[PDB]
């Protein structure tokens, strides 16, 4: 019913900057917060924040506030995320979930 | 920031067994806990909210349990299906903490 569609990979190069997207349907997009979440095979799951898409309001973990930026496009009910100044300690797989659904994530490989 | 320490890393077990994941908060979170199962190259999926509830499409055999700092999820009878890790996670307070996760191997 619900989905969380996520592109499945992003090669990106030291220093810059990653657009990921999250487009979800099957459900009123403005009704639900958007959470985004970091997996390094290593660790366990990090929070980095989430976003009510109605008025954009968010909540970002205190180690990525200024290096990601989270916001949204109410009309293609994407959600959108940002990193910059990537380095090899940001590749992972990043996912973006709801209550009850998490996207498919996307393999962010900084080379 | 509430830390979530789950007991074990890794832990053994058989089909037909029964086993119990705990989870420690560093603070009282209420009955705010949430667990995932995850298979290898796959996302999350929700087992348990609100402690001990079931969510639409998990089987009898999980059980959630636990209120305040001490949470436990039981599986009473392991089938094969059911060999992946395991996630709880806290949503009372930001920000939202995951414990490290317990593998469940044959």
């Amino acid at each position: 019913q619900v989905q969380l569609q996520q592109p499945g990979a992003e090669l990106v190069r030291p220093g810059a900057s990653v657009k990921l997207s999250c487009k979800a349907s099957g459900y009123t997009f403005t009704s639900y917060w958007i959470n985004w979440v970091k997996q390094r095979p290593g660790q366990g799951l990090e929070w980095i924040g989430n976003i009510y898409p109605s008025d954009s309001y968010t909540n970002y973990n205190q180690k990525f506030k200024d290096k990601a930026t989270l916001t949204v496009d109410k009309s293609s009910s994407t959600a959108y995320m940002q990193l910059s100044s990537l380095t090899s300690e940001d590749s992972a797989v990043y996912f973006c979930a709801r209550w009850g659904y998490w996207g498919q994530g996307t393999l962010v490989t900084v080379s | 920031d509430i830390v979530l320490t789950q007991s074990h890393k890794f832990m053994s077990t058989s089909v037909g067994d029964r086993v119990s994941i705990t989870c420690k908060a560093s603070q009282d979170v209420g009955t705010a806990v949430a667990w995932y199962q995850q298979k290898p190259g796959q996302s999350p999926k929700l087992l348990i909210y609100w402690a001990s509830t079931r969510h639409t499409g998990v089987p009898d055999r999980f059980t959630g349990s636990g209120s305040g700092t001490d949470f436990t999820l039981t599986i009473s009878n392991v089938q094969s299906e059911d060999l992946a890790d395991y996630f709880c996670q806290q949503y009372s307070s930001y920000p939202l903490t995951f414990g490290a996760g317990t593998k469940l191997e044959l």
